[PDB]
RNA sequence: GUACGUGAAAUUGCUGAAAGGGAAGCAUUGGAAAUCAG
RNA sequence: UUUCAAUGGCCCGUCCACGGACCAAGGAGUCUAGCAUCUAUGCGAGUGUUUGGGUGAUGAAAACCCAUCCGCGAAAUGAAAGUGAGGUGGGAACGCCCUUGUGGCGUGCACCAUCGACCGUAAGAGCAUAGCUGUUGGGACCCGAAAGAUGGUGAAACCAUCUAGUAGCUGGUUCCUGCCGAAGUUUCCCUCAGGAUAGCAGAAACUCAGAUCAGUUUUAUGAGUAUGUAAAAUGAGAGUUUCUAGUGGGCCAUUUUUGGUAAGCAGAACUGGCGAUGCGGGAUGAACCGAACGUGAGGUUAAGGUGCCGGAAUGUACGCUC
RNA sequence: GAAGCUCAGACGAGUAGGCAGGCGUGGAGGUUUGUGACGAAGCCUUGGGCGUGAGCCUGGGUCGAACAGCCUCUAGU
RNA sequence: GCGAAACCACAGCCUGGGGGGCCAGGCAAAAUCAGCGG
């Protein structure tokens, strides 16, 4: 815009990405949330955090109490026990 | 969507009926009653209106409604007046009594100068 | 309401008289000792907003009508509402055939034409 | 004048689609059609659909 | 006119002439030049409703009550005189003494001239 | 600011509606809303659905600005919100899981004087480097 | 009319009008003459 | 329009000096990359299609659609292994009263605080685009300096390139009106030039309807007619945190003042006004006397004046002088 | 024309700088059922009108083929 | 008969006061030729 300029009005004057437990349940499809969360079923979900872009899970947030299996390359010391009272286990990738 | 959002499009600056002059602006639309870019005048802007025009030594009034406002072919309803001047004033104002009467003055004014044009 | 113009004579640029290269059009001086900019005695007068004319009588000819420029007859039909306050002015390039159409139409509509001749 | 001026301008694809939806919707308001300049005082109805 | 105004008018002694107004001078000034600071505006006292709408709390209703509160210097002198926009007077009819900027006692026209303000304000209206 | 800096024609309708309410009622709600419609985008930061849920359980909720969504929280309470805009995720969560969403023109129809409405705001920090 | 579309200004010649005693130019206000409008 | 009369009017730009014989055309803050702020638009824990692929028969270099990736954000901290997250006060708005109201009563967003904790977290706010402005780099607003380098042509000079070489500097820099409007100086840091913080000028976001301020003076003093201090008169709505310009010259006159002498002086501290300012008077005038300026009408003044030039008493009264 | 209308009061110097609103220039998209050999654009004029202003419109003359108002885009303005 | 160029803000009378332009005075008649100061 050379019409609105100031010269116009001057003419004439001189690799470990992080995820947390609060976000953990969102990585799973919205459909299976409605059939694994809040329902007592023998089969537990699998949340392969690796296959979404993270290598480590951190301990932020609270946990819904459904036992859940989480696949991670890495896990915080205070992340893994938080899922223990949640009933799930960390499964470590080779 | 409705009369005010259409107003801020057709009315305010760009239309195919606007004439901006030395310090003000007119409204070329035939169905206008003042010739000015005003809400109480612009039909593109507003719902039902009434205004008069001249044809070959004769006058005609145009009217519109709201249920029909989406069907432009028969949107305007015309009535032909070819009897007399003072009769035309009464034929117009009588049909707009159930109608808000703020613009009866403008309507009655228009017939007079249309009649004056026929004389002159 | 009548007309009063706060000033009739135009504004001429300083030294416009002295030089042909200096136009007869107003440019505000920028010198820091310019007697014209410092508004000395007997110097030319700089335009101010104080000279502005009355709002109710602005853009009005000495007969109280605002000049509306007319190109064809469909423009004169617009002045139908405002014959008592606007004067129709014919555009300067309208041919002789159209010009008489406009003047005759304006005469029928009772709209004054500034340059009917 | 150089040839490596900025000739083309990036626009978010979403506001491109907002613009089309807005302009399509405005294509279905008879009043907006008249100001745009279309002599459709005798068009049967808006939007004017025709047989296949 | 109190003790805190004695020195008020000594520091600007050469710039002001001040004196004691009689009844007539106080009367004419408000009647002919009476503008009340209303809503931060200089509205003339065209009628008593303007004063009441502004000074109703202080039991001041009409101009004369306002004149009375001024002349007698009542309990509400501060609010009334603060409500009075500084009177804008005209350069006196007939002019001043030649050397206007000397002290009045010395043949000038500055400073305390006592009652003679009542002989001057007539020229200034 | 006497008018918003946006050429949004729909915003000028909200201001026009809420310029009428500002001068024609004693509702201090209306004056507050009208002033906040004038403020820029930087001064109308987003509020979250969760934060609203916390603030209601800590009445129609009114926030000028946007109401985003919080994916961290799962089961949304019943809420009645009225905001300038809603993100698609937030609107689905409020509507499907419980209550309903409103708008400032509807909210004026509901509570022209703002009776029984809570006027929340979002953390005005942006980046805040130091 | 080939010194060729339009043909500005500086610049010059004539014609008409006007003023000019060691400046002119300009400004405000009016007269005189010229001219225009409503 | 032209001329005439009355009053007025130093030649413009630039920094005395330099430029200007006259005219027409040309002629200077541009494009672009990065960054920063602000406003708008789209979306929102996301966001960005335009490297590509698809597709487009009618302008197919456009529009339209999209796969995997990737950028920024979604978590920090340590140098690194590694590890890796409240209640009190006010307070915006609402409800509530007693019966208005006041006030009380709840409710408390933002934010501010105190007073608390968790490893910065504490219920994420960004991403893209366009615009404005600032700044840095590119020829970098336009013009302009003495050398040099390469490769040549003559007999060190010459020629075309590098080359739009180098600027701390010189000169110029193009339309109008309106609003607001300074500093012209302390502070420090500082090898060097400067850098500063502050003040003056603004723009946005938030408190009390205040006894909150004041180039003011009082009240009370205490001490030495003065001095400072704290605590009624008068006026005014007073505030604050955040950033962004411009400025840090000098001249004139007063106060003391110590050092001075044919006599000037010499030196500070201090105060103003001019510096950005026309106007009346002083015959003429940078600082003197008046007065701060929209465009006009009438009235009336200031300083200065009333013999004539010259608007206004060849006024009144009492005196001195050849 | 809610960007409007209406009542009221105060204020008007202004360099550095700060701030808003407008006038003109070449091209682009849209629009005006726009102007034109019955004379476009230009140019001239002791012709007129408008605006505080940049500027605009017009009468007459000259002239011969294209031009403009409005909303917006762009700059070798 | 042929026929330049430098140069050119505008010009050109002196005394006194602040220089040729300002203030107060003295004066003030065209057009020109020749020698020649500043």
């Amino acid at each position: 815009p050379t019409h609105v300029s100031k010269t116009r009005k001057l003419r004439g004057h001189v690799w470990r990405p992080t995820v947390n437990l609060d976000r953990l349940w969102t990585l799973l499809p919205n459909e299976a949330r409605d059939k694994y969360l809040g329902k007592n079923t023998e089969v537990a979900p699998v949340i392969n955090v690796l296959q979404s872009g993270y290598g480590k899970v951190l301990g932020k947030g609270r946990l819904p109490e459904t036992p859940v299996i989480v696949q991670t390359r890495y896990v915080s010391r205070r992340a893994e026990e938080k899922i223990k009272q949640a009933g799930g286990v960390v499964e470590l990738i080779a | 969507q409705q009369d005010e959002v259409i107003w801020q499009v057709v009315g305010h600056e760009f239309c195919s009926y606007r004439i901006k002059g030395e310090a003000q602006n007119f409204c070329r639309n035939e169905y206008n009653v003042t010739g000015l870019c005003n809400r109480q005048s612009c039909p593109l802007a507003n719902s039902r209106y009434a205004t008069v025009r001249e044809d070959n030594g004769k006058l005609y009034l145009y009217m519109k409604t709201i249920e029909r406002a989406h069907f432009p072919s028969k949107l305007w309803q015309r009535i032909k007046l070819s009897k007399n001047y003072a009769k035309a004033l009464e034929q117009i104002d009588q049909q707009l009594l159930y109608w808000p009467g703020r613009q009866i003055h403008r309507c009655k004014q228009r017939l007079t100068r249309l009649t004056q044009y026929l004389l002159k | 309401v009548n007309i009063i113009k706060k000033r009739t004579k135009p504004f001429k640029r300083h030294q416009s008289d002295r030089f042909k290269r200096v136009g007869e059009s107003w440019r505000k001086p920028r010198g820091i000792d310019s007697c014209v900019r410092r508004r000395f005695r007997g110097t030319i007068s700089m335009p101010k907003i104080g000279y502005g004319n009355n709002k109710k009588t602005r853009y009005c000819m000495p007969n109280g009508l605002k000049a509306f420029l007319v190109r064809n007859v469909s423009d004169v039909e617009l002045l139908l509402m405002h014959n008592k306050t606007y004067a129709a002015e014919i555009a300067g390039n309208v041919s002789a055939r159209k010009r008489v159409e406009i003047v005759e139409k304006a005469r029928a509509l009772g709209v004054k034409v500034t340059n009917a001749g | 004048t150089k040839t490596w001026r900025k000739w083309h301008v990036k626009v978010n694809q979403n506001e491109k689609r907002y613009a089309i939806a807005s302009a399509v919707a405005a294509s279905g308001v008879p009043s907006l059609l008249l100001a745009r300049g279309h002599r459709i005082e005798e068009i049967p109805e808006v939007p004017l659909v025709v047989d296949d | 006119f109190n003790k805190a105004i004695k020195e008020m008018l000594q520091v600007v002694e050469p710039y002001v002439t001040y004196g004691i107004p009689n009844h007539k001078t106080v009367r004419e000034l408000i009647y002919k030049r009476g503008f009340g600071k209303v809503n931060k505006q200089r509205i003339p006292l065209s009628d008593n409703a303007i004063i009441e709408a502004a000074l109703g709390k202080y039991s001041i209703l009409s101009v004369e009550d306002l004149i009375h509160e001024i002349y007698t210097v009542g309990p509400n002198f501060k609010q009334a005189a603060n409500f009075l926009w500084p009177f804008k007077l005209s350069s006196p009819l007939g002019g001043w003494r030649e050397r206007k900027f000397k002290h009045f006692i010395e043949g000038g026209d500055a400073g305390k001239r006592d009652e003679h303000i009542n002989g001057l304000v007539q020229k200034m209206l | 600011r006497s008018k918003p800096a946006s050429e949004n024609v729909y915003l000028k309708l909200l201001v026009k509606l809420y310029r009428f309410l500002a001068r024609r009622t004693d509702s201090r709600f209306n004056k507050a809303i009208l002033k906040r419609l004038f403020q820029s985008k930087t001064n109308r930061p987003p509020i979250s659905i969760s934060k609203i849920a916390a603030l209601t359980s800590r009445k129609t909720t009114v926030v000028v600005g946007t109401v985003t969504d919080d994916e961290r929280m799962l089961t949304v309470p019943k809420l009645s919100i009225a905001a300038l805009r809603f993100t698609k995720s937030a609107r689905a969560r409020i509507l499907k899981a419980g209550g309903e969403v409103l708008t400032l023109d509807q909210l004026a129809l509901r509570a022209p004087t703002g009776s029984n409405t809570v006027l929340v705001r979002g953390k005005k920090h942006a980046r805040e480097a130091y």
